[PDB]
RNA sequence: GUAUGUCUAAAGUUAUGCUCUUAUUUACUAACAA
RNA sequence: GUUCGCGAAGCUUCGUGGACAUUUGGUCAAUUUGAAACAAUACAGAGAUGAUCAGCAGUUCCCCUGCAUAAGGAUGAACCGUUUUACAAAGAGAUUUAU
């Protein structure tokens, strides 16, 4: 269910401002002036990182220039909202770019059209999305069924070969699934471009985890213990005293581990 | 005495409104805009003046100047106050170090 | 955090107007002493005014210093905080000065604390401000045409500026060097030369108890060409 | 006079130079304008304009408006909007440097904010915390092209460099340091020679390195520390004791 | 062989019983050869 | 400039009183001197312990990568250095001083 409190949307929202102006562009227009945009954009990101190196292809096709070094590779491991934003990019800059080459006189609608499908069925096969974000298999998926049932309705008589297009219910999928990963997006490229601006939060505090669950376990319980035998002592020992304490806790431990019986002479 | 219910009401209202500010404050902070839908003039001397804020480009970040620094906190204790514990104990005090 | 300081601008700075509408950015950048973020306010003076003002400290940052956020100035007396330190340092006391540590650590630190520094504390409230006022005042009480000289007994603190305003009045070029005063003075043409000789510390030749200023000239002199 | 013409333009914006330097490095960074992958060599060199002021000053936009603040590109001899430009173009004089008194504290006379200290170099705008009217002149071998020439030479050919910018208060060559220590009349006047010899040449035409000008490394013009010499120390002092007459007069 | 960590990358801040000679062991180390 | 009233020449033209409309942007400014980061060359090459190994922690006015409160950065790094007093009471011997 919709929630209708939240009626400020965020065209709406930039509309509102003076920085953005409004212009009746082409599709095209808009689609190439956006890949150009896009492509402005992750560089600036990338050198931004400082991690020049890694050479962007106009054609979203991230690779190194150089051999890396294991540092400046341990660096430029971009993450999973850099890679997903480079393939939303790839996605729109085929699309487009077959709408210009449509356009550009290369291509017959017919050929366009199938040339879109192909890039709506084939967004695995075309650019790893799946790779960052695996839940795109779903979408991916999806399409190929579209295709199995399209095709099988689209070649009754007809034979068998490549020429269908129909991109409409595919096509269909992947706006959805751009409106499900519109907010994803939001959240992930924007925590990455604050720590590209503000650092990160020195506040890390990390917190339990199957990982480190035993070791925070036995610290609170050392530090318990150490509070106790604080509370005890009448004498208000300092610290490198309750080192004893606690070192002999710990032989204690071992000890009951291995079923000999923890009877120093010394003790209270 | 228990605290009065009236004075209960006026504490509850004094700081009902300062959390609520302070959450309002951390909200339209944050960079999600989906969390901006929950959120519950001056004189510099004799001489007068109008305070704006200018809304600025959603693209450029929204506080320039918050860079998640480290910063050590002086402890201001200016003001001294005392710790202070009524005993003394000998034979007991004295017997025991040498059985702790 | 709140809003919960009000921005510490001084008056001569702000501008003779009723009414002038500033703008406030929150959190809008680091001060230029303690680098710390604060509410960047700013505005232009007039409406036609090309340049803008802008809060350059914090509001902490002036409190402490006791100064103006646009001016860097003591809000009372409107002069450099430096020099109103070396004031205070100099009346009712020996030593009065207000160290900003230069680590960018530090810096933050010392900002957080809310304790005036050395001249603040007299600032601050306007009664000492007064008696130190009072205290101060109290306190208080044959031409051949060479286009080119070569003039000596400079004293070792005047400037180049008064030496050539002082001409100027006396109406170009000037060479002075205070080590050994050898004041290499060439004008701008001969005739000129001829109309400041006829208008006339101004010992003065023509060259293209005297006798110890000469040594005492000569030995600086010697000095100067070793360095 | 610069008030009696409009001010020409340095250099029009075909003659001015791209944002591209040296190529110091293997791959050029977007988002800095530097270069990098290679931080072989040394990056500075020598300015290819000057600040010829009588050939160039003159009124602009900013003298009809009272723009308090005067053209860094001016200074730096490289101005693509002479008489269009909003920033002034012309030596720093009383006048103006009383106009902008009040401002001046906190920022230059390029109306760009300074800070708490200075740049480690003594090198960058100065910081507000003293009000410094001394610039250091380092890199004199190199402003040269090592031109063996006479201590005298040197200082007077940096005399008839600065002193064309502002009025002197004094100036000073040290052999045994090859430097400069270039007092002026005030503060305003200290930062705009500091941006428009910053990175110049000492030669001359008269100079037979006057076609390798380009090739070397200009004139490293920075602030000065305050020297050790208690010589001048003294003088700084009374100096600083005479102004604190005159404001303390002033207070009443 | 690596993570990793240091290093360099140029412009001058104004003060006056032993020494010896050898041969042998053992250990460790060795992106050096077998 | 539009228009609505008027006057002076021929519904047309020149002059007059109105109404309409009446404050843009800048925290910034074009390359060295107000700030990145690796990179290269050189040098070493990794915590326990004898040797070889998985780690998880912790403190830190160290951070980096990461969407991250996953996780990973060599168990991410540094931690291994330095180290004197709440200083007492009692006895014995020797020296001095005084009564
Ligand atoms: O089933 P998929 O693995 O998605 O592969 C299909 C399938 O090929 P296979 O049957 O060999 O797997 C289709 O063949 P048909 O079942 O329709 O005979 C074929 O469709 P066309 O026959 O219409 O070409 C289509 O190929 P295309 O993508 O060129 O339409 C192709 O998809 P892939 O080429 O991605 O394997
Ligand atoms: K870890
Ligand atoms: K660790
Ligand atoms: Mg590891
Ligand atoms: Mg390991
Ligand atoms: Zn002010
Ligand atoms: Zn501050
Ligand atoms: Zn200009």
């Amino acid at each position: 269910l919709p929630t209708n409190h939240n009626k400020t949307k965020l065209l709406k929202s930039l509309k509102n401002t003076k920085y953005f102006q409004q212009t009746t562009i082409d599709w095209v227009e808009a689609g190439l002036q956006l890949c150009r945009q896009g492509h402005n954009m992750l560089n600036l990101l990338i050198h931004r990182k400082g991690l020049t190196y890694l050479h962007l292809d106009y054609n979203f096709n991230l690779k190194p220039t150089k051999t890396l070094t294991t540092k400046e590779r341990k660096k430029s491991r971009l993450g999973n909202s850099f890679h997903l934003m480079r393939e939303l990019l790839k996605m729109m800059k085929l699309i487009v770019d077959t709408h210009v080459q449509f356009r550009l006189g290369n291509v017959d609608a017919f050929q366009l059209a199938d040339g879109i499908h192909y890039i709506l069925n084939h967004i695995g096969q075309l650019t790893g999305i799946y790779r960052y974000k695996y839940k795109v298999m779903h979408q991916i998926r999806a399409c190929k069924d579209l295709k199995h049932i399209i095709y099988y309705k689209f070649n009754k008589n007809l034979g068998k070969g490549p020429g269908c297009g129909f991109w409409q219910p595919a096509w269909r999928v992947w706006l959805n699934f751009l409106r499900g990963t519109i907010p994803l997006l939001e959240r992930y490229i924007g925590n990455l471009i604050t720590r590209q601006f503000e650092g990160r939060s020195n506040e890390i505090v990390k917190t339990t985890t199957k990982q480190r669950l035993d070791a925070y376990y036995d610290l609170e319980l050392r530090n318990s213990v150490m509070d106790d035998i604080l509370e005890m002592m009448p004498e208000s020992i300092r610290q490198k005293k309750a080192r004893t304490i606690l070192q002999h806790l710990s032989e204690a431990w071992r000890c009951w581990k291995a079923n000999i019986p923890w009877d120093v002479p010394g003790m209270p | 005495p228990l605290p009065t219910k009236a004075e209960i009401q006026e504490c509850t209202a004094r700081t009902k409104s300062y959390i609520q500010r302070l959450v309002n404050a951390k909200l339209a902070n944050s960079n999600n805009r989906a969390s901006s839908r929950y959120v519950t003039l001056l004189l510099n001397n004799s001489h007068h003046i109008e305070v704006v804020s200018k809304q600025m480009d959603p693209l450029l970040p929204r506080f320039v100047g918050k860079k998640a620094r480290k910063v050590v906190a002086p402890t201001e204790n200016d003001e001294v106050v005392p710790v202070l514990h009524m005993d003394g104990s000998n034979d007991r005090g004295e017997a025991d170090p040498n059985e702790w | 955090e709140i809003n919960e300081p009000p921005p510490n601008i001084c008056e001569q700075c702000l501008g003779d107007e009723a009414n002038i509408r500033m703008t406030k950015i929150p959190q809008g950048s680091e001060c230029k002493i303690c680098t710390l973020p604060f509410t960047l306010y700013h505005f232009k003076t007039s409406k036609r005014s090309n340049n803008i003002i802008k809060t350059l400290i914090c509001v902490r940052c002036a409190t402490q210093r006791n100064i103006c956020q646009c001016c860097m100035l003591d809000s009372r007396w409107h002069i450099p905080i430096q020099l109103r330190d070396h004031l205070i340092s100099l009346v009712n006391e020996e030593n009065v000065m207000t160290e900003e540590a230069k680590n960018d650590m530090m810096k933050r630190f010392l900002s957080l604390k809310n304790v005036k520094l050395g001249g603040a504390q007299i600032t601050s409230d306007p009664s000492e401000a007064d008696n130190i006022v009072d205290k101060l005042k109290n306190i208080l009480l044959k031409n051949p045409s060479t286009k080119s000289f070569f003039l000596y007994n400079i004293d070792a603190s005047i400037p180049e500026w008064k030496i050539t305003d002082t001409v100027s009045q006396l109406l170009l070029s000037l060479i002075v060097n205070h080590k050994a005063k050898c004041g290499g003075l060439r004008f701008q043409s001969s005739e000129l030369g001829e109309r400041f000789v006829s208008k006339i510390i101004f010992i003065i030749p023509w060259s293209s108890t005297a006798e110890n200023i000469k040594l005492s000239l000569s030995l600086n002199k010697l000095i100067q060409l070793e360095l | 006079s610069w008030r009696d013409k409009s001010a020409k333009v340095q250099v029009k914006e075909s003659e001015l130079p791209s944002s591209i330097p040296a190529q110091t490095g293997l791959t050029f960074n977007i988002w800095y304008n530097k270069w990098s992958q290679g931080f072989a060599g040394n990056t500075r060199f020598v300015s290819p304009f000057a600040l010829q002021p009588q050939l160039h000053s003159g009124k602009t936009r900013g003298d009809n408006d009272g723009q308090l603040f005067f053209c860094l590109f001016f200074a730096k001899g490289m101005c693509c909007l002479g008489p269009k430009c909003e920033y002034l173009h012309h030596i720093p004089d009383e006048e103006d440097i009383g106009k902008l008194a009040l401002r001046t504290e906190v920022l230059d006379c390029f109306g760009r904010e300074k800070f708490a200290d200075y740049r480690e170099d003594m090198g960058g705008i100065g910081s507000f915390r003293k009000k410094n009217k001394t610039l250091y002149v380092g890199g004199i071998d190199g402003a040269l092209n090592s031109k063996h020439l006479k201590p005298a030479q040197i200082e007077s050919r940096i005399r008839f460099v600065f002193s064309r910018l502002g009025d002197i208060d004094r100036i000073r060559y040290v052999e045994s340091k090859n430097c400069g220590f270039v007092k002026f009349k005030y503060q305003a006047n200290a930062e705009f020679a500091k941006e428009a010899m910053s990175n110049q040449t000492l030669l001359l035409p008269s100079d037979k390195e006057w076609d390798d000008r380009r090739e070397g490394t200009g004139l490293l013009v920075k602030w000065a520390n305050e020297d050790p010499d208690p010589a001048a120390q003294k003088r700084l002092q009374e100096e600083l004791k005479l102004e604190s007459l005159n404001m303390m007069v002033h207070l009443i």
